[PDB]
Order: structure tokens, then C-alpha cells, then sequence
């Protein structure tokens, strides 16, 4: 039982947005599916829900005149878009099965969610820089490196490492807004200083607003 | 009471 | 709206011991025909969506670990974690299914105190290709240390730096309950060029003395 939501999306003030909301892995009419936004420095807010059989919704009040709800059952996907965007409705939204309840079955799931910023600012794509481990990167047999993420607009970019193979000992550290606006950030990892001429270590970036798929060979 | 149509999710009864 | 409201706001315990998160409901969500309180215990992560843990205010969903524990009825409840393990660093909402529309609460942030660990300090010179694009930027790294309060200092050609550099912590982690934190100097290609020693000051409880960590261009 799964949910899969599309990707971070920018948006200009007054326009509208269409979240998506892929399920799988259950039946998927005889559940409803919510949607919930999470603001920054705010608690999580409700917005609505669809009945996926019959299409039936129930919407907040908060965005009532505001959000459409739909489904496809061919696709067995939900849909929430949001019009006339306000630069206050810059989000994380999510779509959930919230508490699943029944005579014979008991679950939660939520999909991943979805960054969408609403701002007049265009679009930027990152520059991807290598942070190579050296003599000043080494401490104790471990080895530092990295990525450096630089200058890119909206938030968010993630980044991985040898395709999600390399998990231990990563630290992907929180954006920083620079003056012009545009946001950077760095992923580094500690490695086995011993093996560095057997291994390979790739990060991999993305950035999806500007579609961004960057894999960046780090090397000493 | 409760308003079973808040979430359709849960069945109330047990 | 029910107005879920959670005390307190953070949590600091060591590994091991007994933490307590109390939520109320501005509204009896206490169904007297079923006996059932329409009240859900979720665990969020950073970057990560939340996660039920119990339901019915006391029902554990099926994998949450037995130390997870809701307990309450009527407006009052409590969610407890009776030995925290590293891994139960998050923020805790309650959530009420009782009337529309749902809401949750404000959240409890649930932190681990654990003992001083100093950090590890790297330096990073800028990469010939970024340099190729008329900027320069310099990483200093401070990996895995405790407690969170550290202070970093940018010195080029000896001469302390202001205004050209900035800084982010990540959350705790969760196995170690340690931090790290990143500060990146940022300068044209051609004021990089012009200096040759470049270097990361860091103070830390850890530290008896601050550490600098440098090198020289090219």
C-alpha cells in the first residue's frame, strides 16, 4: 500500500497548481483519500477528501471556493489543484490515506509530499561542484566528500549517493538563502579513507523544478 | 457525537 | 475547529528514559455509545511524512514498537515512550477524527541529551570548475558533535571574515544523536585569487582551544 506523489512545482501568484497522487499496492475505490498541507512554522492542515469510488469530496472551509479535488480510478490517482495561488500558500502538501479504519483491516499511509512555492521568480537549476577529499578532509581513517549544490530556485533539491547503495554516514545539511535569493546547499558523507582508489562515489542531485538530474563522480 | 463523515475511513463500529 | 493543544513544546531525555507528551482536546472527543476516543498519535521526521503510531487513542498500529504507549480519554492524553531509543528523535502530533474538519495538534519535539562530543573539522578549497564560472567557494565542515551550540569563523590571510559566508546545522541524528554543521565562504574568482591562506575557526564545548582548520590556494 503506496502513494506516490508528482514532483515540487513553482508557481507565479494568481495561477494554479495540480498535485497528483498515484496509489497502489490496495483497492483503490473503497478508500478516501485526504489532502493535508503543512506550512512552515504551522501545524498540519486538512484541506479535504475524495471518496474514490464515487468521487464524492469534502472540503475545508479554509479553502473551500479554492481547491478541486478529483480522481482517476483508470489511473488510480487523486488530484488536488488550488487556484489563485497566494505566495502564502507556499507548502508542503501531502495526500494520505488517514486512519484507515475497517472490520478487517487497519492502516495509515501518506505519500511523500509535494514543495510547491508560489513566487514571481523564475526558475534557476542548481550547479553541481565536487567537494574531493584530500589531506585536509581525513581524519582517523575516515575520509570526508561531498557536493556542493549551488544557486538554484525553488527549494527543494535532494540528493543521494551511489543510487541510494551509500546511506551510512551521510549528512545532507539544510539550505541557506543567499542575498540573491537563490538557495544553495552541501551533501557530504565519511568514507573508508583506505579504499579510496578501489571505490566510486557518485552523488546524485535533483532538482525537479528546473528538471535537474545531475550524477557527480567525486574524486580526490 | 461524532461525525462519521469527517473521515470516511473509519468505521466506528467494532 | 477541536483544538488539539500539546505539552510541552520540546523534550530533552537521555537514551534510555521515560518521555511524556500530554495532549488536549478543547472538545470531548469521548463517544459514550462505543466507548471509543477518536484520537490518533503520529511521528514525523524531518523530511519525512508522518507516521501513525496509535489509533483509538490506544490501539498500537501493527510494527509500531511496544514502547509506544497512548493512554487518556475524554480531553486528556498521553502519549508515552517508556526507554527512548536514538532512533525516536522527532516531533509527536495528536490528531482528533472525532468532527469536521480534522485537525492536529502544534507537535512536541522530543530531543536526546546525550554526552560532549567535539567536532571534526574539514576544509574544502573551491573546485577548478566552479572557479571556471568567476566564483569561488570555500566549505568547512564540522561532523558529528554535541551539543549543538558551536561557533565558526572565516579567516583570509589572517583577517577575520564578515558579511561573505553562511551557515546551516542539520537536525540530530538519529543513531548517534550528534549534529553537524556546514559553513560556506563565498567569494569572486578574482578576490580568491588575490589571497593565499584560508581558514575555518571553530568553537566548541568539545574544545579546549578553537580549532583552525586551513590551506593554501593552489
Amino acid at each position: 500500500v503506496q502513494l506516490v506523489q508528482s514532483g515540487a512545482e513553482l508557481k507565479k501568484p494568481g495561477a494554479s497548481v495540480k498535485v497528483s497522487c498515484k496509489a497502489s499496492g490496495y483497492t483503490f475505490t473503497s478508500y478516501a483519500i485526504h489532502w493535508v498541507r503543512q506550512a512552515p512554522g504551522q501545524r498540519l492542515e486538512w484541506m479535504g477528501w475524495i471518496k474514490a469510488g464515487n468521487g464524492n469530496t469534502r472540503y475545508s472551509q479554509k479553502f473551500q471556493g479554492r481547491v478541486t479535488i478529483t480522481r482517476d480510478t483508470s489511473a488510480s490517482t487523486a488530484y488536488m489543484e488550488l487556484n489563485s495561488l497566494r505566495s502564502e500558500d507556499t507548502a508542503v502538501y501531502y495526500c494520505a490515506l488517514l486512519t484507515v479504519i475497517t472490520p478487517d483491516d487497519a492502516f495509515d499511509i501518506w505519500g511523500q509530499g509535494t514543495m510547491v512555492t508560489v513566487s514571481s521568480a523564475s526558475t534557476k537549476g542548481p550547479s553541481v561542484f565536487p567537494l574531493a577529499p584530500s589531506s585536509k578532509s581525513t581524519s582517523g581513517g575516515t575520509a570526508a566528500l561531498g557536493c556542493l549544490v549551488k544557486d538554484y530556485f525553488p527549494e527543494p533539491v535532494t540528493v543521494s549517493w551511489n543510487s541510494g547503495a551509500l546511506t551510512s554516514g551521510v549528512h545532507t545539511f539544510p539550505a541557506v538563502l543567499q542575498s540573491s535569493g537563490l538557495y544553495s546547499l552541501s551533501s557530504v558523507v565519511t568514507v573508508p579513507s583506505s579504499s579510496l582508489g578501489t571505490q566510486t562515489y557518485i552523488c546524485n542531485v535533483n532538482h525537479k523544478p528546473s528538471n535537474t538530474k545531475v550524477d557527480k563522480k567525486v574524486e580526490p | 457525537n461524532p461525525d462519521p463523515n469527517a473521515n470516511p475511513n473509519v468505521d466506528p463500529n467494532a | 475547529d477541536i483544538v488539539m493543544t500539546q505539552s510541552p513544546d520540546s523534550l530533552a531525555v537521555s537514551l534510555g528514559e521515560r518521555a511524556t507528551i500530554n495532549c488536549k482536546s478543547s472538545q470531548n472527543i469521548l463517544y459514550s455509545s462505543n466507548n471509543k476516543n477518536y484520537l490518533a498519535w503520529y511521528q514525523q521526521k524531518p523530511g519525512q511524512p508522518p507516521q501513525l503510531l496509535i489509533y483509538w487513542a490506544s490501539t498500537r498500529e501493527s510494527g509500531v514498537p511496544d514502547r509506544f504507549s497512548g493512554s487518556g480519554s475524554g480531553t486528556d492524553f498521553t502519549l508515552t515512550i517508556s526507554s527512548l531509543q536514538a532512533e525516536d528523535v522527532a516531533v509527536y502530533y495528536c490528531h482528533q477524527y472525532y468532527s469536521s474538519p480534522l485537525t492536529f495538534g502544534g507537535g512536541t519535539k522530543v530531543e536526546i541529551k546525550r554526552t560532549v562530543a567535539a567536532p571534526s573539522v574539514f576544509i574544502f578549497p573551491p573546485s577548478d570548475e566552479q572557479l571556471k564560472s568567476g566564483t569561488a567557494s570555500v566549505v568547512c565542515l564540522l561532523n558529528n558533535f554535541y551539543p549543538r551550540e558551536a561557533k565558526v569563523q572565516w579567516k583570509v590571510d589572517n583577517a577575520l571574515q564578515s558579511g561573505n559566508s553562511q551557515e546551516s546545522v542539520t537536525e540530530q541524528d538519529s543513531k548517534d544523536s550528534t549534529y553537524s554543521l556546514s559553513s560556506t565562504l563565498t567569494l569572486s574568482k578574482a578576490d580568491y585569487e588575490k589571497h593565499k591562506v584560508y581558514a575555518c575557526e571553530v568553537t566548541h564545548q568539545g574544545l579546549s582551544s578553537p580549532v583552525t582548520k586551513s590551506f593554501n590556494r593552489g
